[PDB]
């Protein structure tokens, strides 16, 4: 019920904006001072201008490192987020991965949605769950994503901890 | 580009 | 702490998968079955084929009525999010509201940020933050939002509760 530091960096539904607090709402209160996620007043900085930094909520980053929604951010310039080009991935653009966990497509095309994540995406969330490690021959995992126990991919207590074979593992 | 049951 | 049904429809951060258990993650157990917002496997319905349900976490709602990201879903008959084409508002396309609070601009069209919810905003979560109430001749805020005692809109209990003066106060 809480967001942002408060909450483990969850979002509000609907671009509600997460107060100093941690608490969703709307108004000067929620996206004025302190604001740390939604529909902020002051927009966050992003992309190469904050060295890298995503936006939250899933907001296009600018060509000037601000984020939001609407030509100016998700148009020409568009640095990340769901930019209105089309966005390369994997083998057919040099291995590069998808932001924000975002599927590379079969056809190396980021996005969600089962033409993405289904039979031959190539990284990012995955429908297609393959086996990782041990039982399968060393195989990591794209994303860095943890190799549980099972030798299957993803991020949690469950893969990330106890028996994690392979990336980012808790210790 | 299929799986999971969608209503028609 | 938790997202989803059980942390008040709270979304996770980078489009990971809030489980049917309230927890954020990524694999099977977070993404499979169950999965109320991020990255699910399962994409949620939207659009007029859902009786105006929006996506979770930004996403867009293709011409079919799926929740997802890419040239599928954001291009061609996109329904809703960030479309691709610049969606229209307000007196523009007389008196619609944009979807999720997004900004309406002076100029009439949809987003986020100073451009659109600064100077001229006509409705969303402008930045303005106009006075509404019986100080300000009895004006309402838009999208239903709540006019707090002190003539400001916003939703919450400081805006919604004890002297609400218009808007979906609290009852």
């Amino acid at each position: 019920q809480r967001c942002g530091e408060q909450g483990s960096n969850m979002e509000c539904p609907n671009n509600l904006c997460c107060s100093q607090y941690g608490y969703c709402g709307m108004g000067g209160d929620y996206c004025g001072k302190g604001c740390q996620n939604g529909a902020c007043w002051t927009s966050k900085r992003c992309g190469s201008q904050a060295g890298g930094a995503t936006c939250t909520n899933n907001q296009c980053c600018s060509q000037y490192g601000y984020c939001g929604f609407g030509a100016e951010y998700c148009g020409a310039g568009c640095q990340g987020g769901p930019c209105r080009a089309d966005i390369k991935c994997g083998s057919q653009a040099g291995g590069k991965l998808c932001p924000n966990n975002l599927c590379c497509s079969q056809w190396g095309f980021c996005g969600l949605g089962s033409e993405f994540c289904g039979g031959g995406c190539q990284s990012g969330a995955c429908s297609t769950d393959k086996p990782c490690g041990k039982d399968a021959g060393g195989r990591v995992c794209t994303n860095n994503y943890c190799c549980s126990k099972w030798g299957s991919c993803g991020i949690g207590p469950g893969y990330c901890g106890a028996g994690c074979q392979s990336g980012g593992c808790d210790g | 580009d299929t799986y999971a049951a969608t209503p028609r």
